[PDB]
RNA sequence: AAGAACCUUACCUGGUCUUGACAUCCACGGAAGUUUUCAGAGAUGAGAAUGUGCCUUCGGGAACCGUGAGACAGGUGCUGC
RNA sequence: CCGGCCGGGAACUCAAAGGAGACUGCCAGUGAUAAACUGGAGGAAGGUGGGGAUGACGUCAAGUCAUCAUGGCCCUUACGACCAGGGCUACACACGUGCUACAAUGGCGCAUACAAAGAGAAGCGACCUCGCGAGAGCAAGCGGACCUCAUAAAGUGCGUCGUAGUCCGGAUUGGAGUCUGCAACUCGACUCCAUGAAGUCGGAAUCGCUAGUAAUCGUGGAUCAGAAUGCCACGGUGAAUAC
């Protein structure tokens, strides 16, 4: 009737209420069209739809917060994915075998001391 | 000098804050100014005494100081004169009440501390430095503990160059975090200059 | 590497048609992180390009990359004493890498309005196989063909 | 479009052409452009003589070309003739705001001959 | 290039630039007040200026008024 | 009503002293909103380890500042009287606010 | 450590705490936009010099209360990271440790 | 050096002092504190009005201020060989 | 008044605590039936999961007697101390590390969206007024999951520049303006008027990097009365090759 999907990705965190019905995408009070509809990474939050029908399955009322625009791109998706339990593993021994549920975190490692942005150094010279 | 400090590295998985207290901002610094001044005046006043550490509290804007050390007899006095002197001429500094309150180690051989402050009082006594270190690495030993490791540094023998020893016994893992270790360092002064004693005692293994 | 035999990343196919090779096209041509012009630009020039030889867009791309695509490179493997070149063949994987690179080298370079417009004019070149890819492709050959006395 | 300077722009838009007035810059010449009623976006050969006018007689209110050259030279002559630090700077080639001479400021210096 | 708010001087020397206005012309008067700008009366004096060791005495100049001593007291000195 | 906002550095402490107090005022001083979190605070200090050169020599400590909300909801009786002169298990700092 | 300059700086201190914080209205409050743009202050700005070069709090270096070390000061601990360091070290600091993340 | 306008400053000139700017002593004298004028680059000196208790051993005390010698203070002065 | 603004819930992210799990866990093969290697199930993660702190015995008689304490030496009416000003920012000139760039993925102007982590009371500093702008004033809230830094920028819609040492780029310089501060000459920052240079990818030689790294963008913090293109810290899009 009303599931949730929590995503996340690259320091961003999200909210999906997915629902069985229409197929508009409320993102942040916006539509896809508007939040980056006219930027690349378009196709990423349907990136795990295509598979399964989307256009008249389920809408969803989705927001989202922290990373950037791709940042909340990867959180979408991993919400859609986590809000695909009504369609369990049925569908995930596919989803799955193609990614989509691998959090992929590779977080960013933290500016260690003497380094420029955590691997770069102060362009050495031996004379 | 390229190791870490044992006691601040495992300060924060084993070992206790010497001062355990809060304060804002504002007050930190005067805080940690009055900490050390009641400290190094205690030392200054207690250095007989063999106190291996002390801990300092200040419960709702009044100060407390457990003193960790082996001769409560000399640090209190009979009745608790010296007890009385200190805590007076302590909160006259700190501004609030002190409880000073002494606790006695039935192990002293076992305190970094006292055994770097032993060895420097043998230092100006004139004893042996290599007889010194055996002694004290055989008194803990033999009185108990899972190994021990003493170090020296700076004119050992009063030559003209700086020649630094070290002599270990037993099991010493530092680079274990469980490892519940008493270390410190003291310095003495003679006619020929500094030496700085340090020890590491692997009390414990949790 | 030295001991490790690790394989190659795994990159993901383009928002736009299908595709993977092209999507590493775009991979490269990003500069600075700007993904948004570069495939701007990679799907503006792919576009004027299919319009102007009445193609698809994929396969004229593929056109003006089998022309620009190599044959042998040379590679420097010195041997008891004098060092001396060799001419040998190339793994597939980056012997496109190298055609899409020289392809991307001649369209950053002769600028006449935009890199759209110069990306396009290397793939009309290229797929009629008179660029400057090719020539590069070419002296390559020449590079190769003449001392393949060493092996 | 013989305006004040030399001011010979053909096909160029008003205030990218107008600068090239020495007295006059970006934001001076969008003011002269509100001011006669004139766009920044037209160029010289669309623009209108009765508007050319209206040009003249507004830059006309600010300092020139040969107004501004002699007026710098005059206060750089003053500085010099005062001695000051600024005056003394000016004098033997360096700068006056007081970046770095040990190594920089090799544009008012002079170039790294030797 | 600050300081809107009018200039600033020593008591000291406005004391003694008053005192010279009154009574002429007079010898150079040693002020180590670099950091005083000048007024529209001290035209004429010929005040020694400070610039670390020695003194500059300057013969003021109407046109030298809103400038500072230590402008016209060198400090540094090169070859 | 009575927002009780206190804080510590160890966590260890701070839990049994809120745990603690939260009994003592509750036992008596019921519908409580219970120890709310109130995450944690990092204070972070970069310092040189050395005294001169090898600048790029340096080190990095830390201070934790942990609090817990209580936010008592009524002006108990046997609350406002029963939670001052209860200041123990020093090293903390308690602040409330009626 | 230059007591004669730790000497200078409580001087500094004190003599500033003195007149400062309590005199501002001299060069603080005369000098507002207001009437008293006439000679009142021109003689206000004029007696700013009332007091010496110090007085001032621009001239507290913040020395190290240890030390004296004016360079690597934290104007938190009151003292130079390297007693900073040696007091954590120590355990002496509350509630401080190693940073690793 | 996680920060030079004064200061920071360890350097330079000029004006100053001396058991001294910094901690302590005896003895002597003044209670401090507060406001204010004069010269000076100011340091300082020439000053002018105000100011008295916490204990009675109560020939004075506890701080505070100034004078004389001395012990000493004081140095970012040397060697990190 | 569609601002979770509010009644109303502890659903959810988040939240600080206490735990589970990820340890070659098991299977197939190889391996001297051992160690172990490779692939695979489930699983978010598989073999030290990612990163960090953690620096063996000791070498270089390495750097600090200038942070501090100190062996000896040495000034000790002085190599001691105070104060005005100056210097450290000086400049024929040689070198190292960073920012700007040297442009059309764009300079450019107008309209649009998305960060985490922090700091902040003799400080952060609503609203409102002016101010091209420094920012000035009045004057809430906040010593804090509230009040302020704080609007995030790259990204995108329209179009000038449509190729020129050019609208790229901003240094040099004078008048005038704001601010920190006792004061801005030496010697500050900031905003406007005028200005636009060299510089068009860089010679031999040389540095960093195998992943969220580089590249690039932005934000916060310490130093501070005021003063970063630096340091530290956080986040933004997001690679390449590895025989
Ligand atoms: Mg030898």
């Amino acid at each position: 009737n009303q599931y949730y999907g929590t995503g996340r990705r690259k320091s961003s965190a999200a909210r999906v209420f997915i629902k069985p019905g229409n197929g508009k995408i409320v993102i942040n009070q916006r539509s896809l069209e508007q939040y980056f509809g006219r930027e690349t990474a378009r196709m990423v939050v349907r990136q795990p739809l295509e598979l399964v029908d989307m256009v008249e399955k389920l809408d969803l009322y989705i927001t989202v917060k922290g990373g950037g625009i791709s940042g909340q791109a990867g959180a979408i998706r991993h919400g859609i994915t986590r809000a695909l339990m009504e369609y369990d593993e049925s569908l995930r021994s596919e989803l799955r075998k193609a990614g989509f549920v691998t959090r992929d975190a590779r977080q960013v490692e933290r500016k260690k001391v003497g380094l420029r942005k955590a691997r770069r150094r102060p362009q050495f010279s031996k004379r | 000098g390229q190791k870490v400090h044992p006691n601040g590295i495992r300060l924060g998985i084993v070992k206790p804050w010497n001062s355990t207290w809060f304060a804002n901002t504002k007050e930190f610094a005067d805080n940690l100014d009055s900490d050390f001044k009641v400290r190094q005046y205690l030392t200054k006043e207690l250095a007989k005494a063999s106190v291996s550490r002390i801990v300092i509290e200040r419960p709702a804007k009044s100060i407390r100081v457990t003193i960790h050390t082996a001769r409560p007899g000399i640090v209190i006095g009979k009745k608790g004169e010296d007890v009385e002197k200190l805590r007076k001429v302590v909160a006259d500094i700190a501004g609030v009440p002190a409880q000073i309150n002494i606790a006695e180690v039935r192990k002293p051989e076992l305190d970094a501390k006292l055994v770097a402050d032993s060895i420097t009082s043998q230092l100006e006594r004139r004893v042996m430095f290599r007889r010194a270190m055996k002694r004290a690495v055989q008194n803990a030993m033999r009185l108990g503990a899972k190994g021990i490791k003493v170090e020296v540094s700076g004119r050992l023998g009063g030559a003209e160059i700086a020649r630094t020893e070290w002599y270990r016994e037993g099991r010493v893992p530092l680079h274990t975090l469980r490892a519940d270790i008493d270390y410190n360092t003291s310095e003495a002064h003679t006619t020929y200059g500094v030496i700085g004693v340090k020890v590491w005692i692997f009390k414990g293994e949790i | 590497p030295r001991r490790r035999v690790i394989g190659q990343r795994k990159i993901l196919p383009d928002p736009k048609f299908g595709s993977e090779l092209l999507a590493k096209f775009v991979n490269i041509l990003m500069v600075d992180g700007k993904k948004s012009t570069a495939e701007s630009i990679v799907y503006s020039a792919l576009e004027t390009l299919a319009q102007r030889s009445g193609k698809s867009e994929l396969e004229a791309f593929e056109v003006a990359l089998e022309n620009v695509r190599p044959t042998v490179e040379v590679k420097s493997r010195r041997v008891g004493g004098s060092t001396y070149q060799v001419p040998v063949e190339v793994r597939p994987v980056r012997r496109n890498a190298l055609a899409m690179r020289w392809i991307v080298e001649a369209a950053r370079k002769r600028g006449d309005k935009s890199m759209a417009l110069r990306l396009a004019n290397e793939l009309s070149d290229a797929a009629e196989n008179k660029g400057t890819a090719v020539k590069k492709r070419e002296d390559v050959h020449r590079m190769a063909e003449a001392n393949k006395a060493f092996a | 479009a013989r305006i004040a300077g030399i001011n010979i722009p053909d096909h160029k838009h008003a205030v990218i052409a107008l600068t090239s007035i020495y007295g006059v810059g970006k934001t001076r010449s969008k003011a002269i452009l509100a001011a006669a009623g004139i766009a920044e976006d037209v160029k010289i050969s669309e623009l209108s003589e009765g508007q050319i006018d209206t040009l003249r007689d507004e830059v006309a209110k600010f300092v020139v070309e040969g107004d501004l050259r002699r007026e710098i030279s005059m206060s750089i002559k003053r500085l010099m003739d005062l001695g000051c630090y600024r005056g003394l700077r000016h004098r033997r080639g360096l700068p006056v705001r007081g970046q770095r001479t040990k190594t920089n400021a090799r544009t008012r210096k002079g170039p790294r001959k030797p | 290039r600050s300081l809107k708010k009018g200039p600033f001087i020593d008591l000291h020397l406005l004391k003694k630039v008053e005192k010279a206005v009154e009574s002429g012309d007079k010898k150079p008067l040693r002020t180590w007040s670099r950091r005083s700008t000048i007024f529209p009366n001290m035209i004429g004096l010929t005040i020694a200026v400070h610039n670390g060791r020695q003194h500059v005495p300057v013969f003021v100049t109407d046109e030298m008024v809103g400038h500072k001593l230590g402008e016209f007291a060198p400090t540094r000195t090169y070859r | 009503r009575i927002r009780i906002r206190l804080k510590a550095f160890d966590h260890r402490l701070i839990d049994q002293a809120t745990a603690e107090i939260v009994e003592t005022a509750k036992r008596t001083g019921a519908q409580v909103r219970g120890p709310i979190p109130l995450p944690t605070r990092k204070e972070r200090f970069t310092v040189l380890i050395s005294p001169h050169v090898n600048k790029d020599a340096r080190d990095q400590y830390e201070i934790r500042t942990h609090l817990r909300l209580v936010d008592i909801v009524e002006p108990t009786e046997k609350t406002v009287d029963a939670l001052m002169r209860l200041d123990l298990a020093a090293g903390v700092d308690v602040q409330i606010s009626l | 450590a230059k007591q004669s300059m730790k000497a200078r700086e409580v001087k500094r201190v004190a003599l500033a705490d003195k007149y400062f914080a309590k005199r501002a209205e001299l060069k603080a409050i005369i000098s507002d936009v207001n009437a008293a743009s006439d000679e009142d202050r021109w003689n206000a700005v004029l007696k700013l010099q009332t007091l010496p070069r110090d007085s001032s709090p621009s001239r507290q270096r913040n020395r190290c209360r240890q030390t004296g070390r004016p360079h690597g000061f934290l104007r938190k601990f009151g003292l130079s990271r390297i007693k900073v360091r040696e007091a954590a070290m120590r355990g002496e600091i509350p509630g401080l440790k190693k940073a690793s993340w």
